[PDB]
């Protein structure tokens, strides 16, 4: 496992989209819908299975003759030529939670809190924010408990570095303006109910210079292909949630001028390519043979 | 949070007319608009969805456009077969409402000559008095267009109060007829000079006056 | 074919539930397909609620925000709705609609292309009562041309359906009953009014004939100048 | 590459992928301000003005079709505005007029018509129209008829020309 050096790419890596797929397939036969509708329009009603995913770990492990890379160093962003490398045959354990907004259930940065994106500065792209310090989210049908404190505190490692990335700068969390309601809002699946949070209401915070909504809803678009999704209804009044959270998705408005002299980004949250969840826990491996 | 459309049209057996509905930029400028067409006593059937497009079975003579924040619906060679009512949908984004219908228009197609309204009335029953209740009846017949209006008034005074009206009705000839109800109790019947059910058609009046006395 | 059906017309009383039925042959009902709106009698359309734009709510109007569950089983392949809690407006038809030949992936865009026989609901305080009748003497109004008007005023009655015949059918010339109006007492009243020839009035006598089956009495009457 | 679209009506702007495929694609207008982009399957409107009467369509993207469309169009809505697929721009240029007439409805004679046009900021306007007679009169910025006829009721045609394209504006009327 010595010591040589190769460029990783996160945002092309070959695995997500195996590893994407692999969740679709986990998915069809896991929570079947009772309908898809998609687009004449194929559509099918079938009897749905009513099984719930409870999340079992799945392992992409290098087939044969091919390897499975690890980057060494401590902190690395998302495009980087890597200077230390090992080699392991298998991927580790990744739960797979399809969400929006927020990442959850995952994996946590060790010493420094890392922004990856295919260009940061690319004012169009998704950004990761994988994180140093976990927070819990715990939802009732009803209401979702994030803490008050944990905010406070997480203001100051953010105040701390998106400065350093865009310097003599102000900083907006602002709700999403626009879009559907599971990018709008946050989008999870707990125990074969979806849900979905107006953490609009959470992002309320500017820079330098607490209870969310819930709504459980059975009708619901899928992440999958493009369309809708019909899951049949629920049989018990009261569930349990207890979630971690490892990471966020953003993107800010850049807007480049027009005497608004406006100091300011504003950064929404932000989701819904499914290939990106898979990304924050697989940016460090990547496959090759010799 | 609401669609306007005219409540009234007309027109000859060659002509052409048109039904205009008019919202705003939260419920038309965004949504599509479709148009439902409702012939006497029957479910409405959808005439126009899409702004333009015509379904299966409509003939070509039905037309759609939208613009602005507003939408019209188009006929020509109008039949005697196209009386009934129109009513414009558009599905709304704004607050909660969703879908919304405009009013409505009855529209009506002149089969015949202008026709004069006939009018009798009935006083109350003896057999009524006799039970405490009086109604007078009124009758308004073999008119057409056929929409009419009435009132009734004691000593060519307005009486609001106590009026019930059937809406205009086909007739065994194919001109229209309709009844009107007053009912008071002999207390009322017994005391005024006389009462008096009045018609105005087509913005003339023609009327009667009964007597207790 | 495509075909839509509802349920039988159905009374009831004020705050009781009603609950109507809905079966579409031709289709397979998505489960996003069914918006129920309803006619008030003499009235425009208003629509009462179906899916919409946001995805855990088919969402209902205001109005109906208590009161209304909408269902589509879409193994049955029919709809249902109640709307409980009932008011005296409440009476209208309802209409079950549906779209389809459509493509709906959009589903916030379909048009509502099939649609049913219509419904009906009526919500009163009165329970089945008796037609009472009085007759209209022909009057100094009636004779121009030698012909006049006589008919029956029938009073206060409910369950609408309430018929009428002359000479029980025998005289079914110049002969016009009128729609029916309901009074403020919750009863419905009906009159039927024939105009006939002066020369007749000495000479001939005639008889009104109500039916009513709910009620389920017959009367005839006759009236007389 | 310009097209011109109506005012109130509903315009469409087309954009092109290499190969039938779904890409990540997202749009902007001439300040580099987001309208409407997509996350795979899921759709979001950008904080622009536009956002609401700005939206795509969705069973498209698999071919790898992406399309802008602004719908109850506005005068200030022209702009250039650049679509962003697999890393190319693709720009088009929409341009906005107005036809309207002096006042709404049922002109009778010796009164006069008065069309106007109103034009984007910095745009070259130019009018024909075709009367229902078809004598045709060319206002270029605005067309009056000094006084009215009963040879012109009914519906006639107006042309406006630029970038080299034409729309038409008709006009229905009453007499
Ligand atoms: C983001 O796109 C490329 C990606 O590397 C980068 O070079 C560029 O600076 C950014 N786009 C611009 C020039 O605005
Ligand atoms: C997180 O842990 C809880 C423990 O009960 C489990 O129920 C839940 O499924 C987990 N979240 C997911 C969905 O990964
Ligand atoms: C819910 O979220 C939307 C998102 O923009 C926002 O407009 C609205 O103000 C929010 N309302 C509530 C319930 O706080
Ligand atoms: C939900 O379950 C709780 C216990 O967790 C029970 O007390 C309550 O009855 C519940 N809802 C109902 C009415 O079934």
């Amino acid at each position: 496992l010595e010591n040589v050096i190769e460029n990783f790419n996160m945002w092309k890596n070959d695995m997500v989209d195996q590893m994407h797929q692999d969740i679709i397939s986990l998915w069809d036969q896991s929570l079947k819908p009772c309908v898809k509708l998609t687009p004449n329009t194929s559509t099918i009603a079938q009897a749905c299975p009513k099984v719930s995913f409870d999340p079992i770990p799945i392992h992409y492990c290098a087939p044969a003759g091919y390897a499975i890379l690890k980057c060494n160093d401590k902190t690395f962003n998302g495009i980087g030529p890597c200077n230390n490398v090992s080699t392991v045959q298998c991927t580790h354990g990744i739960k797979p939670v399809v969400s929006t907004q927020l990442l959850l259930n995952g994996s946590l940065a060790e010493e420094e809190v890392v922004i990856r994106s295919e260009n940061i500065s690319n004012n169009v792209k998704t950004i990761i924010v994988h994180l140093t310090e976990s927070v819990n989210i715990t939802c009732i049908g009803g209401h979702c408990n994030i803490n008050e404190k944990a905010w406070n505190e997480t203001l100051k490692k953010v105040v701390e570095k998106l400065v350093k990335y865009f310097p003599n700068k102000t900083i907006e969390f602002a709700p999403p303006v626009g879009g559907d309601l599971e990018i709008t809002t946050h989008s999870f699946n707990c125990g074969g109910e979806f849900f979905y949070c107006n953490t609009t209401k959470l992002f309320n915070s500017i820079h330098n210079s607490i209870t969310l909504p819930c709504r459980i809803r059975q009708i619901i678009n899928m992440w999958q292909e493009v369309g809708r999704a019909m899951y049949a209804p629920p049989s018990k009044g009261n569930i349990t949630c207890i979630s971690d959270i490892t990471g966020l998705l953003l993107t800010r408005d850049g807007g480049e001028n027009k005497t608004e002299n406006n100091d300011t980004e504003i950064f929404r949250p932000g989701g819904g390519d499914m290939k990106d969840n898979w990304r924050s826990e697989l940016y460090k491996y990547k496959v090759v043979e010799i | 949070s609401v669609l306007t459309q005219p409540p009234s049209v007309s027109a000859a057996p060659g002509q052409k007319v048109t039904i205009s509905c008019s919202g705003s930029s939260s419920n038309i400028g965004k949504n599509y608009v479709s148009w439902y067409q409702q012939l006497p006593g029957a479910a409405p059937k959808l005439l126009i969805f899409d702004d333009t497009q015509r379904p299966s079975g409509i003939p070509d003579r039905f037309s759609g456009s939208k613009s602005g924040t507003s939408a019209t619906l188009a006929i020509t060679g109008l039949q005697t077969g196209d009386e009934a009512d129109y009513y414009c949908g558009t599905w709304d984004s704004s607050l909660s409402t969703g879908q919304l219908f405009g009013g409505g228009t009855k529209l009506t197609v002149l089969g015949q000559p202008k026709a004069a309204p006939s009018v009798t009335l009935f006083p109350p029953s003896s057999e009524e008095l006799q039970a405490n209740k009086a109604t007078l009846v009124c009758l308004i017949s073999d008119f057409y267009p056929g929409a009419v209006t009435v009132a009734w008034k004691a000593d060519s005074s307005p009486v609001k109060a106590g009026v019930e009206t059937t809406t205009p009705s086909k007739q065994s000839n194919n001109k229209y007829a309709a009844s009107s109800y007053l009912s008071l109790t002999p207390e009322q019947w017994k005391s005024h000079r006389s009462y008096s059910c009045q018609v105005t058609h087509e913005g003339s009046t023609v009327e009667k006056t009964m007597a207790h006395a | 074919q495509v075909q839509v059906v509802q349920s039988g017309a159905e009374v009831r009383k004020p705050g009781a539930s009603v609950k109507v039925s809905c079966k579409v042959s031709g289709f397979t009902l998505t489960g996003l397909s069914i918006h129920w709106v309803r006619q008030a009698p003499g009235k425009g359309l208003e629509w009462m609620g179906g899916f919409g734009p946001e995805e855990n709510e088919i969402i209902y109007a205001q109005k109906f925000q208590g009161r209304v569950s909408m269902t589509e089983d879409t193994s049955t392949n029919t709809a249902y709705m109640e709307l409980s809690s009932l008011r005296s407006e409440d009476t209208a038809v309802y209409y079950c609609a549906t779209g389809g030949n459509y493509y709906n992936l959009w589903t916030g865009y379909y048009p509502l292309a099939y649609w049913g026989q219509g419904t009906l609901v009526t919500v009163s305080s009165a329970s089945t009562k008796g037609p009472s009748v009085f007759p209209l003497a022909p009057s100094s109004k009636s004779t121009s041309g030698g012909t006049a008007a006589l008919g029956c005023l029938v009073k206060d009655y409910f369950p609408e359906p309430v018929t009428v015949s002359w000479n029980s059918g025998a005289l079914t010339s110049g002969v016009h009953t009128f729609p029916a109006v309901l009074q403020s007492s919750g009863l419905y009243s009906l009159s039927s009014v024939v105009t006939v020839p002066s020369s007749s009035l000495g000479t001939q006598t005639y008889i009104c004939n109500v039916n009513h089956k709910p009620s389920n009495t017959k009367v005839d009457k006759k009236v007389e100048p | 590459k310009v097209v011109l679209g109506k005012k109130g009506d509903t315009v469409e702007l087309t954009c092109t992928a290499s190969q039938k495929k779904s890409i990540q694609f997202h749009w902007k207008n001439s300040n580099q301000i987001k309208i409407l982009g997509n996350q795979g399957s899921f759709l979001t409107k950008g904080p622009s003005k536009l956002n609401d009467r700005a939206d795509s369509r969705r069973s498209l993207w698999d071919q790898g079709n992406f399309p802008l469309i602004i719908k109850n169009l506005k005068i200030e809505d022209s702009d250039t505005y650049i679509c962003e697929v697999e890393d190319q721009k693709e720009e088009v240029q929409l341009l906005v007029f107005g036809l309207t007439a002096n006042s709404d409805t049922h002109l009778l004679q010796g009164q006069s018509l008065t069309l106007t046009l109103e034009s984007p900021p910095g745009s070259s306007p130019s009018v024909q129209c075709r009367s229902p007679r078809g004598k045709n009169i060319q206002g270029g910025k605005t067309l009056s008829v000094s006084q009215l006829e009963l040879q012109d009721s009914g519906t006639w045609t107006c042309t406006v020309l630029q970038n080299q394209k034409k729309v038409e504006f008709k006009i229905d009327i009453v007499v």
